[PDB]
């Protein structure tokens, strides 16, 4: 129960990072969102399809 | 026939199953079934709190109702730390983590 | 109106791929994860 | 011409389901009777029911 | 009530059995029956129940369909209508109650 | 209902006909036990002359023997209903015979008897009862046009008043009968709008039905949808816990974790191939799903490195590069290729642009059509 609700809470807390984070952006370097959020390219690029898909 | 008692162990059994499953409406309704058949005999203190926990599961599961969510497992937690039972830890991460995902951490 | 006699004369919307493939993605994938 | 005319339901309510606290039945029980009917009528025919217009509330003083 | 302004004076007794069958079938018809849904059953459970409580009846199965996302009425459901439709409240007070013996 | 005849029949006798699955051993073991065990001696003489088996005479003939008899019986005591009986019981009789017709596989005395029990029977259960009989055989021998022909039967029927579990009955058998046709959109919505409600046990097994239910979601409905009906849905979720290879399937797709999804695609062909209703269908059923998958994954770019999308797909370069050659080609996808650097651009349309190409098209179809008319009236 614990497990599932606290990788969810983990989801939204990442889409709001990059909500925030891209919103004084038009074309940005993925490099930069991973710095500004330090997490992974590979992770950040994964999250951010799913956003937009 | 009789222990209806057992008739709630019995609800409440098929209902974690049922969440373990993943059918949320039907482990629903199974806890719904349960609690009318619990007000109407006697809860020893194990029971009711079992009830609640597994209350608490639901609603947090399902409803996205987390205050509610807390508010049974709260019951469970104080429940299982009258009867001095092993899971009351259980019960008060699940309070925890109502408190977490409310967004009032 | 005149039936132009001078012309002498599945239910499956099929639309192409009736090809010829190594079956369609059986072998092609297992090929594919053997030589990578 | 044709001019287009009240009284009450212009004082737009503040309290909230988040405000109330509690009574999950008596919000179910409400809700469906009062809202559902107005929101998601189509789930109402397809079991083939009449919404129940009518509902009464016991209760406490308070 | 005299005889030249109210000639006839019909009553409705409440539904008799089959009678409330009837009713059952009536506003049952527009709904989703399983097979093995016995409207007489339900009949004999709902003694001397009005075509009101019948019309109840119907319309609280449905509801509790409603409940579970589901577009099916059972007889179990039923049964749960006519009992919350149904609900005969009595008077606590043995006293009040014994005072006639 | 009963089962009548075991579709298990036919999905041995199919299965028996793929050339890969005709020396199985174990198949062949367990469709002469049905065959025995039911008595299906015209079915058997069909199965041995078409498959070029050698008849085993011994039992071949007490078997015979048994059907010959059992009919005799049943139609003595047709034949007493009727001198002795009112129709309630002759339409018995005659229920009975044609029962044992399709059981033992007789197909043109079954298609008779149920034909005539039919236009005796006034009960609209009864005939219902009789043209699932009929939708049943029709479907055990693909006999497209019986099929069709008893579903508008059993669509009036129940039009002209029903009960709702002859209704989810017809709803399961029209979308076996869509999956036959290839039809997945309205399979999709039928086993969707019936999932919760699966009573036809005959057909298949539940399992079997929740798989069949996720395959035509997944090639016929949207990701939307999807997600609220499928991966969000009870039931169809539920007994994913006992099939494992099909959740991760869905999942895979779901998630857009695409190489496990190519993965449960080669698995799920090479179950389909086997199937006597998806077999033919299987080469379709593999391409939508690869094209619903890069569809997918091109959805979320412009401009993505063959490199890259071979990594996601669990492939590589070169197979990536036929694969969409072709799908461009047949006009699926919305991307071009360039292959000196090697990178795949999407050239998806804008709003507007969609808008404007299906003006043009639509009004294209008014336009002929209108052509048509005037120039036929006018003159």
């Amino acid at each position: 129960i614990i497990s599932t609700h606290l990788a969810k809470l983990y989801d939204n807390l990442l889409e709001q990072n990059l909500i925030r984070v891209i919103e004084p952006f038009s074309r940005v370097q993925i490099e930069h969102i991973s710095s500004l959020i330090k997490l992974s390219k590979a992770d950040v690029e994964r999250k951010l399809s799913q956003m937009i898909l | 026939m009789d222990d209806k008692a057992l008739l709630v162990e019995v609800q409440l059994l098929e209902s974690k199953t049922y969440h373990a499953l993943s059918n949320l409406p039907k482990a629903r309704a199974a806890l719904t079934s349960a609690r009318t058949t619990a007000n109407a005999i006697y809860c020893p203190p194990k029971l009711q709190a079992t009830l609640d926990m597994q209350s608490g599961i639901i609603h947090a599961a399902e409803e996205k109702d987390w205050k509610t969510a807390y508010s049974y497992f709260y019951e469970a937690f104080e429940g299982y730390d009258s009867i001095d039972s092993p899971k009351a830890i259980t019960s008060l991460k699940y309070m925890l983590l109502c408190k977490i995902m409310l967004n009032t951490p | 109106d005149d039936e132009f006699e001078e012309f002498p004369a599945h239910v499956w919307e099929d639309n192409w791929d009736d090809d010829n493939v190594e079956d369609d993605f059986s072998n092609q994938l297992r090929a594919e994860l053997e030589k990578h | 011409d044709v001019l287009p005319p009240m009284l009450t339901s212009d004082q737009k309510p503040d309290v909230m389901y988040a405000d109330i606290g509690g009574m999950d039945i008596q919000k179910q029980e409400v809700r469906e009777a009062v809202e559902l009917p107005l929101t998601h009528f189509e789930l109402y025919k397809q079991i083939g029911i009449d919404p129940p217009r009518g509902v009464l509330m016991y209760g406490p003083p308070g | 009530l005299r005889p030249g302004r109210i000639d006839r004076k019909i009553e409705f007794p409440p539904p008799n059995e089959e009678a409330r069958l009837d009713i059952l079938k009536i506003h049952s018809r527009k709904m989703n029956l399983t097979r093995g849904i016995n409207l007489r059953k339900i009949a004999e459970l709902m003694p001397g129940a009005s075509g009101a409580e019948v019309k109840g009846v119907c319309t609280e199965a449905g509801m509790y369909a409603l409940r579970e996302r589901r577009v099916h009425v059972t007889q179990e459901d039923f049964e749960m209508a006519v009992a919350k439709v149904m609900q005969k409240d009595s008077e606590k007070n043995m006293s009040i109650k014994k005072l006639w013996k | 209902l009963p089962k009548n005849p075991d579709l298990r029949i036919a999905q041995l006798r199919f299965l028996l006909s793929l050339p890969e699955h005709r020396g199985d051993a174990a198949v062949r073991d367990e469709l002469m036990a049905a065959v025995r065990d039911n008595n299906m001696a015209p079915y058997y003489e069909a199965l041995c002359k078409s498959l070029d088996w050698q008849i085993d005479v011994d039992l071949l003939n007490k078997m015979k023997k048994a059907n010959e008899d059992e009919l005799k019986r049943l139609d003595e005591e047709l034949e007493d209903a009727e001198k002795n009986l009112g129709e309630s019981e002759i339409r018995d009789a005659m229920m009975a015979k044609a029962e044992y017709l399709c059981r033992i596989g007789d197909k043109e005395g079954a298609l008779t008897a149920f034909r005539k029990t039919y236009d005796k029977t006034v009960a609209l259960g009864h005939r219902l009862d009789i043209v699932f009989y009929l939708l049943r055989i029709g479907l055990f021998y693909m006999d497209n046009d019986l099929i069709t022909r008893n579903t508008e039967k059993a669509k009036s029927l129940i039009e002209e008043g029903g009960d709702w579990d002859r209704r989810n009955r017809l709803k399961v058998y029209q979308g076996l009968y869509c999956v036959a046709i290839r039809d997945f959109k309205q399979a999709a919505e039928l086993f969707l709008d019936t999932v919760s409600t699966f009573t036809s046990y005959e057909l298949m097994d539940y399992k079997t039905f929740v798989t069949y239910t996720v395959y035509v979601s997944m090639i016929a409905l949207e990701r939307p949808d999807l997600r609220e009906k499928v991966i969000k849905g009870a039931e169809i979720l539920e007994v994913l816990h006992s099939l494992p290879a099909v959740r991760q399937y869905l999942f895979s797709l779901y998630e857009c974790r695409y190489s496990v999804f190519f993965q449960s695609l080669a698995v799920v062909e090479q179950e389909m191939k086997k199937d006597w209703l998806f077999a033919p269908h299987y080469r379709y059923y593999v391409r939508e799903m690869r094209i619903h998958a890069y569809s997918q994954l091109l959805e979320s770019y412009r401009s993505l490195t063959l490199g890259y999308m071979a990594e996601a797909f669990g492939v590589g370069v070169e197979f990536i590069d036929q694969e969409l050659s072709r799908f461009i080609a047949a006009g699926r996808l919305h991307c071009k290729i360039d292959k000196v650097n090697e990178i795949v651009e999407t050239n998806r349309p804008d709003s507007k642009n969609w808008q404007y190409q299906e003006t043009i098209k639509k009004g294209d179809l008014l336009l002929n059509r209108v052509q048509k008319l005037s120039r036929v009236i006018n003159m």
